């Protein structure tokens, strides 16, 4: 059906939006590497922020996948 | 999507409201941290030598 078809298309489209989270975690962990290479005494503390940074990047990524499934199954 | 089943929402809301605001808060309130023992080796109200 055209409905089911458009569900598949919109699912793939909404899935595209995970590239943002991919690049976001890339940047976060790259910056963590640099910041640790500079001031290693703060490693522990720095790591904390990293996780938090990560925890929000994946956040947005999640929303994408959300619509994906919320179109694939709930609609 | 089962999350959207608005029929069974209160059976999730109520026990959470009970355990997050009453039980857990109590189990915390029982956990107390006494101030550290501070034996004061300087406390002596000795009046001026009588004189």
């Amino acid at each position: 059906d055209i409905d089911t078809a458009a569900k598949f298309i919109g699912a793939g489209a909404a899935t595209v939006g995970v590239a943002g989270s991919g690049a976001g975690i890339g940047t976060v962990f790259g910056s963590l590497i640099i910041g640790y290479a500079r001031n290693p005494s703060l490693k522990q503390q720095l790591f904390s922020y990293a996780i938090l940074g990560f925890a929000l990047s994946e956040a947005m990524g999640l929303f994408c996948l959300m619509v994906a499934f919320l179109i694939l199954f709930a609609m | 999507m089962p999350q959207l089943n608005t029929t069974v929402w209160p059976t999730m809301i109520t026990p959470m409201l009970l355990t997050l605001f009453l039980i857990t808060q109590l189990k915390m309130l029982n956990t107390n941290y006494h101030l550290p023992p501070s034996p004061k080796p300087m406390k002596m109200k000795n009046y001026n030598k009588p004189w």
